[PDB]
């Protein structure tokens, strides 16, 4: 019904970069980098979107 | 170069389910990369009184900040260094598609005050060999518990025992590049936060930078390995850069 930006992985590696940088989803869940938000969607067969930068 | 004024204490608790913290002070070279905001992002090692050598996936700008002597990040004040950055050398090797060539040398403005809390680490030789199953150390600010989502106040120290490229390949198979090396599986793990710090080897008495916190699992699983960037295949650039700047 709303939304903004899809969270992105690295497709051609099958873990993520260690990096800090908070991400809100569409959910209300802080994600600790967006790599992770995508493993969480796919996973999950979810579809998530990034609400804004830095925590929830 | 590599001997802490204030020696580190590291105990069993340092190889168990994601390590320990540190005594204060004990890795001098070990700064944290802040935001305009005081955001951690990402670590780093001073190398020079001038230089911090870090992984190239952290973005880090030239409005960032490196915060040298920093324990607790809590605190309503302790003794740090803020120093600003000049000038950023992302290898142009760097393969953002697979995290290869791992290495970013930040050029300070500021130079870095050498204490008893703050110095450097040793660099190694490129024809340095680090055997597979000696035991390492890695070092930050990552999360403890990826279901944390919270970054430790205090610089936290795990030990882990690092990999041959052909047994981490069994896990990662054939993602594992030479610009990379593994280390842990073993009950301990780097996670977010933890990028672009160190992977210490004690060398001859001094700790030496054997890789730089890159990538891994996605979920910080302590029964697999964490990847690095694999410093001797990156040192002669490190060497080169410093040399022209």
């Amino acid at each position: 019904d709303s939304l903004g930006r899809e969270a992105k992985c690295y497709n051609e590696l099958n873990g993520c970069t260690l990096e800090y940088r908070p991400v809100c989803g569409t959910d209300g869940d802080t994600y600790p980098n967006e790599c992770v938000l995508c493993f969480e969607n796919r996973k999950r067969q979810t579809s998530i979107l990034i609400q804004k930068s830095g925590p929830c | 170069c590599g001997v802490p004024a204030i020696q580190p204490v590291l105990s069993g608790l340092s190889r168990i389910v994601n390590g320990e913290e540190a005594v204060p002070g004990s890795w001098p070279w070990q700064v944290s990369l802040q935001d305009k905001t005081g955001f951690h992002f990402c670590g780093g090692s001073l190398i020079n009184e001038n230089w911090v050598v870090t992984a190239a996936h952290c973005g880090v700008t030239t409005s960032d900040v490196v915060v040298a002597g920093e324990f607790d990040q809590g605190s309503s004040s302790e003794k740090i260094q803020k120093l600003k950055i000049a000038k950023v050398f992302k290898n142009s090797k760097y393969n953002s598609l697979t995290i290869n060539n791992d290495i970013t040398l930040l050029k300070l403005s500021t130079a870095a005050s050498f204490s008893q809390t703050v110095s450097a680490v040793c660099l190694p030789s490129a024809s340095d060999d680090f055997a597979a199953g000696t035991t390492c150390v890695t070092t930050g600010w990552g999360l403890t518990r990826y279901t944390n989502a919270n970054t430790p106040d205090r610089l936290q120290q795990a030990s882990l025992p690092l990999l041959s490229n052909t047994n981490c390949k069994k896990y990662w198979g054939t993602k594992i590049k030479d610009a990379m090396i593994c280390a842990g599986a073993s009950g301990v793990s780097s996670c977010m936060g933890d990028s672009g710090g160190p992977l210490v080897c004690k060398k001859n008495g001094a700790w030496t930078l054997v890789g730089i916190v890159s990538w891994g699992s996605s979920t910080c699983s302590t029964s697999t390995p964490g990847v690095y960037a694999r410093v001797t295949a990156l040192v002669n650039w490190v060497q080169q850069t410093l040399a022209a700047n």
